RNA sequence: GCGUUGGAUUGUUCACCCACUAAUAGGGAACGUGAGCUGGGUUUAGACCGUCGUGAGACAGGUUAGUUUUACCCUACUGAU
RNA sequence: GUGGCCUAUCGAUCCUUUAGUCCCUCGGAAUUUGAGGCUAGAGGUGCCAGAAAAGUUACCACAGGGAUAACUGGCUUGUG
RNA sequence: GAAGACAUUGUCAGGUGGGGAGUUUGGCUGGGGCGGCACAUCUGUUAAACGAUAACGCAGAUGUCCUAAGGGGGGCUCAUG
RNA sequence: GUGAUUUCUGCCCAGUGCUCUGAAUGUCAAAGUGAAGAAAUUCAACCAAGCGCGGGUAAACGGCGGAAGGUAGCCAAAUGCCUCGUCAUCUAAUUAGUGACGCGCAUGAAUGGAUUAACGAGAUUCCCACUGUCCCUAUCUACUAUCUAGCGAAACCACAGCCAAGGGAACGGGCUUGGCAGAAUCAGCGGGGAAAGAAGACCCUGUUGAGCUUGACUCUAGUUUGACAUUGUGAAG
RNA sequence: GCCCUGAAAAUGGAUGGCGCUCAAGCGUGUUACCUAUACUCUACCGUCAGGGUUGAUAUGAUGCCCUGACGAGUAGGCAGGCGUGGAGGUCAGUGACGAAGCCUAGACCGUAAGGUCGGGUCGAACGGCCUCUAGUGCAGAUCUUGGUGGUAGUAGCAAAUAUUCAAAUGAGAACUUUGAAGACUGAAGUGGGGAAAGGUUCCACGUCAACAGCAGUUGGACGUGGGUUAGUCGAUCCUAAGA
RNA sequence: AAAUAUGUAAGAAGUCCUUGUUACUUAAUUGAACGUGGACAUUUGAAUGAAGAGCUUUUAGUGGGCCAUUUUUGGUAAGCAGAACUGGCGAUGCGGGAUGAACCGAACGUAGAGUUAAGGUGCCGGAAUACACGCUCAUCAGACACCACAAAAGGUGUUAG
RNA sequence: GUCGAAUUUGGGUAUAGGGGCGAAAGACUAAUCGAACCAUCUAGUAGCUGGUUCCUGCCGAAGUUUCCCUCAGGAUAGCAG
RNA sequence: GGAAUACUGCCAGCUGGGACUGAGGACUGCGACGUAAGUCAAGGAUGCUGGCAUAAUGGUUAUAUGCCGCCCGUCUUGAAACACGGACCAAGGAGUCUAACGUCUAUGCGAGUGUUUGGGUGUAAAACCCAUACGCGUAAUGAAAGUGAACGUAGGUUGGGGCCUCGCAAGAGGUGCACAAUCGACCGAUCCUGAUGUCUUCGGAUGGAUUUGAGUAAGAGCAUAGCUGUUGGGACCCGAAAG
RNA sequence: CUUAGUAACGGCGAGUGAAGCGGCAAAAGCUCAAAUUUGAAAUCUGGUACCUUCGGUGCCCGAGUUGUAAUUUGGAGAGGGCAACUUUGGGGCCGUUCCUUGUCUAUGUUCCUUGGAACAGGACGUCAUAGAGGGUGAGAAUCCCGUGUGGCGAGGAGUGCGGUUCUUUGUAAAGUGCCUUCGAAGAGUCGAGUUGUUUGGGAAUGCAGCUCUAAGUGGGUGGUAAAUUCCAUCUAAAGCUAAAUAUUGGCGAGAGACCGAUAGCGAACAAGUACAGUGAUGGAAAGAUGAAAAGAACUUUGAAAAGAGAGUGAAAAAGUACGUGAAAUUGUUGAAAGGGAAGGGCAUUUGAUCAGACA
């Protein structure tokens, strides 16, 4: 709101917080990006290093769908199966029984392995994965289902 | 203008862009013309459902692939195993699209069932003027939902045939990148 | 205390001669004094010459022509009720 | 012993070019030319932290400046 | 009558083109200009015995030179009298 | 371009322009042609005008020393710095005027030189006449000013209005210390109010302009040259 | 050492002035005395810091209370408050028995921004508190628009030779009308007609608030009416430069 | 070869005794570095002080300065130009220097009382025309820092040596 | 000054803004000319000048470093809340 | 030879006169004098008396007297300036809104978070209700192809608030989150090493490197709102010569 | 809505900057050219007569074979052969929908006080699917118009459809199975070179000029130029078509935490008016007596304007210079001070003036 800002401070002040050396004047040292290598070198060579050329190659018309592949780890792996139905699967790990998870279903497109999982065995169905997801995986008795 | 660390901005303002703002006051306004406009058209047109059949279609993209979604319309291949014409079909309140083609026989068999339920649950007064009257649904959209295919059932066994499933993925793309190259040689040899 | 001049040439300050005279001393007062004057000079615009510059033009070089506004107010001063 | 006994003797982005790796990309799939990237140098900015740049105005204009010259006044007195 | 596949006209290409258009025509500086560079640097001094320290301060220097004038080892000892 | 008449208009074509029925195997665009390559493409030859080379041209631009070295004339001249040049004349006395002299800072031949009767609200010097220009001021007339009746503005205005010195933004109406100081006023007056009239035209600064000039940077109308199209028909070398 | 010579500048003039001579001068010593927003003690205001106190039956634990120290300020920062237009809620708020506004060397509260009351004038709406919102506070900008001063009953109302006597009219006559007299324009006129331009200014009656930079009974003013007559005068027709 | 300035140290992250690791190092368990366990508490390793120490984010104004003492350069010099350290003015009133941005004293909430600073006590003007020893007579005496000026050279004026 | 002509002048007509017209002064083109007037782009940009509106309380500066066609301006560090 | 006095210093020795102040508000403390009861000058004034009760005190205002006081605003090292604006009065008159953001703070939910494009509904621009997506976050690192975060109680050492045990206390021991320093491990890039196996050129195990990253190592973010700051916009207000 | 301030462009500086997918709103499809009707130009303008007149019929000229109808547009489709069923067309009338309008449909002006006026205050009631708004001599649900809820009419539009009714259209037209032969599809255009312009489009995104100029298992596209080999995907050079979208103009409505006569549009008024300029153009100022003119009869002074009385009104402290009537500035009256400004600060005298307790 208006009634809370400075300039009903400033009322009566003359120079209304600007100085009056210095003074409020309309565009001292340019407007936008003006003198990024004259005169306001110091102020981009800090705080923005690499401003300043071209590094890689070009790509003529990049579509980002080509690249969609939302990665999940393997400590988040168990919240893919729903609350209702995790725990009895935890105690009755075996053979025969094993929960089947679609990775891709839930919106992932590689797994790859930073925390630890139970020991209970587990199907992963999904698109892409590391070579140490797939190793813990197996280290507890599951296995990985390639899908396109 | 450039001091102190701060991100540098792109805000594209330098043109006379206060001579074409939009501001959407209309916004309740085009709701209540848009609900009169659907009551006007349901009471004018018949106690036909206001909207067509749409048949259910894969979206294409390696992103949305997974996703079924409702397509344009039936394709001629689809109508006809269905048992009627398009030129009917149309006349019915079917939607027929005839540049789409069927390659895959799950969308087509879908399809052809989508068919099957409406014509058991519609009913095509006769042309002689009777014309009983009956109940208007609004909606043939929310008579026959779209589901997702089922893929797995919820468990099963573990089948392990001991090859690495990352071993795989370095096989297949190995090979691909070297299939031009190993012709080659074959070919000059 | 009291005086310290008259002229030829020069816009001249200065300078230089002629002559008279007791004497023709030096200076200041916003380099006294332009709503006191004058406007010859310098220093707007016109024009000419010499040297310089390819040229437009330049010259603390020469030459000619070029608008000088207002006091009835306050004070000061001069007189007057 | 990682140049000259020591204290000076020199140069960014963009672009071009060379060397190296013979590696990555040309996005429907390949082969071969070509092009584009990765790492290290060279071509130069001497106004040397690096705009590409001739005069004139006595026909003149604007924003300003007593931060700054052409009069008095003030300090100084070499010179007179 | 003349003229003739040549002039002409259309599209590109080279030359010419202050007739015209647009723009530019450094900084420091005991005012500016002219000169100088104190604008990128090095030695000594000014500099007041740590370091730092100004002026168009003082005396000078740099945009090079060398396949050895670089690196190691050995032997030797210079100017002058 | 020069600027009546009279008289006379010298030398220089190296430079910058302009021009040529001159020269040839310098430089050179697109198109076209040839070679290499699987092609994109690269390379080479040929090659218009112009430029370069050669000749002409000064009443073209301009120059005339210690390409040609200022000729005929003229001058301290409106052109000479030194300079108020030197001599003569004019005056009692002349930085003036006129007549001579000329190594002329820096005169000069149609960027015209020299001379000229007549003419000129042109610039200068002297003489006669004449006069209040002056010695040296005086007097007269009309209309103002002045006073009254009626009518009745403007500039300007921080507040205001007596001085001397002091210090002070280095020249006070106010401040400090002294001098002093008595209502209300009229006609004059130009010392002061650093009086009024205008955001200094001079000077500097600004990464503010405009007019004008030029082989400054970058372009352009026009024009010129080549190729292709318009564009067909017959013959020869 | 003190004093004197050396020692000359312009309006009149400054140990600050008067004045001072065993000083009221110069050198030196000893005491008394005078007074700063400084120092010491006390009160009060605020700020900061460290602490005490939830126990109901009496109200603010952002409350109340105890202890110590501190207080200059441009540019600038932050905090707590005052005032204005409009909005939600509330005070079953004020008011034609007088709301708002305005005037008032009358009263009271607050350090202040301000708030409250009495009296006068006036006539229809307006306020307190909790919150929301902004086109929200002026001495200046050679500020904008409007209004008003000093100057000031002042500058001035002086070119074009010049007016005078009487009567009539009228409330009123240097200026209107008539008569008489004196004068001027002096035929390239202050005379008699027109082109362009103006547009009823032409004429009569009535009339004087404003206008005629004095006056006014007069008028090119104000009000109401009247007035421009063509076969021969022009336009119309012709062609000029040109369009 | 000073004076003034200037680096480091004055303990627990310390000292000592014993012995573990390593691919480093040594002829070599030799050493180096880092550790296990044991012994020594705050007169625990000089003085004084300590409105507690440490740390982070964010943003205003400013980027024309000037003056005084001392050191110091150019210049005959300047209220001139340019540096060094500190204190000031700018941004600051108050008492004093008559008067003054910078000197002296002292820094400021509203009041009362007392005492002082620098400077003063003939009158203006609050306070001794106090006390004491001397010096000085000027026909241009003199009178208080910054400060608003005087010299070389002279006098049988007078005083002391 | 000139006054029988390169004379003076009315009306008609022609030339329009980088254009016209000029016996030529950068003169004239409706009091406007070294590029007229009118409206719009336009509230054109300004490192430059001026102004910038209530109270009290607490804290409280800088004119210095480095870089910049930088020297009346900025960035950066410092000082401050 | 024996004193006195001067000078300087000390006394928890005594005593007279004058001025300013009276803060606090039941009791509580430390002491004094007393055999005791009590008293007291001991953690801040009481006692007695007189006059008047109104303009007498006091407030306001005008004037007089003593001393003091230069015109505000602005730029500036420096303004009362012989620097600039201002004759006077009233009304108007200048940091705003928007898009995208930094820090900080409040609120909701939290490995998630955001209902309002749209649909439903309605007492109709309000309020209420909702699906699918999408944005940001939850993974980084390379130019790219690509690969992708536990040797271990998610490590060791040092310092750590709080808690636990012993102790009257002081202290000692145990555990130690956040945070700080450091040594390691893990992931990507770069430079090396090149095992089992081979479409004999593919594959890249294992072990390293004074190299490098805006990483991992029991998540913190998303949304709304506010002050301040940033950039583009007329951009705090007024102002060019031009094009 | 998002993609996205992203890919990309850019003295790679300042800056610039799309598209595919995903969710949603709205949804709708189509027809010419190219074929022999060839056992029958089967098509159409106009004129004329008549009629049931947005047209129809007969007749007569004309257009047209250098091509007017039927049939087919790539999703196809066409010429033959065979075998089967299925499906209607064009109008009147009355309703309904839509729009333009009319009319009808509640409850106090009952008492007291103030006032010029009751619409104010107090007391007692009524209506309410009506307590929105306005008017009437001051704040009115109940005095008036309206408001709320319903009823009854009048005049048109469009065939959208809900019923009834008159015509049999028609040896008509359409759809569907199998076999066989076929299957025409747009040229100075595509494409290429070059020049200019433009785009995020980069060995060149679109557009245009000039030059060259195609093919038919062909042609275009697949975001890095080229040769060679494949693949994917559409079908250019001809055409029509509602809704979701835009809207400072025009017409008709409903609103606001907007402005309140120097504000808000320049204009609340005889405002694009008065006025200025040759012209293009420029462009103001200006709202309020009172409930009602009841706008002051009459007397008197004066030449008159007017004054002094009287009168009207709640009020002339409302008199057509009119609500309220501030400041600058001015007159009169009263008090005070004043020897080259005035004003101010601290303190007290004097004069004037004033609040507080009398407990
Ligand atoms: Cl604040
Ligand atoms: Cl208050
Ligand atoms: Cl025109
Ligand atoms: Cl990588
Ligand atoms: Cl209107
Ligand atoms: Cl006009
Ligand atoms: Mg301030
Ligand atoms: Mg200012
Ligand atoms: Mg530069
Ligand atoms: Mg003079
Ligand atoms: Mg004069
Ligand atoms: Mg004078
Ligand atoms: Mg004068
Ligand atoms: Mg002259
Ligand atoms: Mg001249
Ligand atoms: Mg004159
Ligand atoms: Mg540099
Ligand atoms: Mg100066
Ligand atoms: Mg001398
Ligand atoms: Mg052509
Ligand atoms: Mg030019
Ligand atoms: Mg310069
Ligand atoms: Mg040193
Ligand atoms: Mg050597
Ligand atoms: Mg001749
Ligand atoms: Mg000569
Ligand atoms: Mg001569
Ligand atoms: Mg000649
Ligand atoms: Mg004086
Ligand atoms: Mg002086
Ligand atoms: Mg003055
Ligand atoms: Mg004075
Ligand atoms: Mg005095
Ligand atoms: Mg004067
Ligand atoms: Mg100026
Ligand atoms: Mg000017
Ligand atoms: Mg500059
Ligand atoms: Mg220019
Ligand atoms: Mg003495
Ligand atoms: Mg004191
Ligand atoms: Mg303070
Ligand atoms: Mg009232
Ligand atoms: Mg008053
Ligand atoms: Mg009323
Ligand atoms: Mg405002
Ligand atoms: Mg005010
Ligand atoms: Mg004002
Ligand atoms: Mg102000
Ligand atoms: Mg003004
Ligand atoms: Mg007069
Ligand atoms: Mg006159
Ligand atoms: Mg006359
Ligand atoms: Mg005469
Ligand atoms: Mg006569
Ligand atoms: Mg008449
Ligand atoms: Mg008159
Ligand atoms: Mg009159
Ligand atoms: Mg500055
Ligand atoms: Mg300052
Ligand atoms: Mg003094
Ligand atoms: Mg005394
Ligand atoms: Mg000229
Ligand atoms: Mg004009
Ligand atoms: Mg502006
Ligand atoms: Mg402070
Ligand atoms: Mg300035
Ligand atoms: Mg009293
Ligand atoms: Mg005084
Ligand atoms: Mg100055
Ligand atoms: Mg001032
Ligand atoms: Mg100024
Ligand atoms: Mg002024
Ligand atoms: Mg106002
Ligand atoms: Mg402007
Ligand atoms: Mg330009
Ligand atoms: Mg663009
Ligand atoms: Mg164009
Ligand atoms: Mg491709
Ligand atoms: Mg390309
Ligand atoms: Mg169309
Ligand atoms: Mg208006
Ligand atoms: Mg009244
Ligand atoms: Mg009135
Ligand atoms: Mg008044």
């Amino acid at each position: 709101p208006s009634r809370f800002t400075k300039t009903r401070k400033h009322r009566g002040h003359v120079s209304a917080g600007k100085g009056r050396i210095g003074k409020h004047r309309k565009h001292p040292g340019g407007r936008g990006m003006a003198g990024g290598q004259h005169h306001h070198r110091i102020n981009m060579d800090k705080y923005h290093p690499g401003y300043f050329g071209k590094v890689g190659m070009r790509y003529f018309h990049k579509q980002q769908a080509h690249f969609w592949k939302p990665v999940l780890n393997l400590d988040k792996l168990w919240t893919l199966i729903p609350e209702d139905k995790r725990d009895q699967y935890l105690k009755s790990a075996s053979k025969e029984t094993a929960p089947v998870i679609d990775t891709l279903a839930a919106g992932y497109g590689k797994i790859l392995g930073k925390g630890r999982i139970p020991n209970v065995p587990v199907i992963v169905k999904a698109r892409f994965v590391s070579k140490l997801a797939e190793e813990k995986i197996r280290a507890a008795g599951g296995v990985v289902e390639l899908i396109a | 203008a450039i001091s102190k660390n701060l991100p540098i901005l792109k805000n594209h303002f330098r043109k006379h862009w206060q001579e074409r703002v939009k501001v959407h006051f209309d916004q309740a306004g085009k709701k209540v013309s848009r609900r009169n406009a659907r009551a006007t058209r349901a009471a004018k047109i018949a106690p036909r459902p206001l909207d067509l059949l749409r048949p259910v279609v894969r979206a294409p993209t390696v992103k949305y692939n997974r996703k079924v979604r409702a397509g344009r319309g039936f394709t001629l291949a689809e109508v006809k195993a269905a048992g009627l014409t398009a030129a009917y079909a149309r006349t019915i309140g079917i939607a027929v699209d005839h540049r789409r083609q069927n390659r895959n026989q799950e969308i087509f068999d879908a399809n052809v069932q989508r068919l099957k339920e409406y014509q058991s649950k519609i009913i095509v007064f006769p042309r002689n003027g009777k014309a009983p009257e009956a109940e208007q649904v609004l909606s043939a959209a929310a008579t026959f939902p779209i589901a997702q295919p089922a893929t797995d059932v919820e468990a099963r066994a573990v089948q392990d045939n001991g090859e690495s499933a990352f071993r795989t993925l370095r096989l297949a793309r190995s090979e691909k990148k070297f299939r031009g190259i190993r012709e080659k040689r074959a070919r000059e040899k």
